[PDB]
């Protein structure tokens, strides 16, 4: 049961981040932010 | 904070696994057999999901008085 906890737990781990990864200008003018507050 | 986006987006994803008895893993079928037929030929051979049954030996003795 607990293997089977780690085994799905490790799979949909990886799948929601190879997932994400195909998903806009709104984070490069937040670096230009974050990077202007800088200081 | 695209980071915080991506985890409670992929958390809501994950969650809804009510439709997915595996949340669409496609694979790992092959391995996941090979490991679990590891694991009960490591605990055992017989049907660990009943209840056991169990026979009881008994001693051997031998004559004692004076032959």
């Amino acid at each position: 049961q607990n293997m089977m906890r780690r085994k799905e737990q490790e799979h949909m781990i990886n799948w929601v981040e190879k997932h994400v990864v195909q998903s806009t200008i709104a984070k490069c003018i937040a670096d230009l932010k974050l990077l202007a507050k800088k200081a | 904070q695209k980071l915080f986006v991506d985890k409670i987006r992929e958390y809501k994803s994950k969650r809804q696994t009510s439709g997915g008895p595996v949340d669409a893993s496609s694979e790992y079928q092959q391995e996941l057999e090979r490991e679990l037929f590891k694991l009960k030929q490591m605990f055992g051979n017989a049907d660990m999901n009943t209840f056991p049954t169990f026979k009881f030996e008994d001693p051997k003795f031998e004559v004692i008085e004076k032959p």
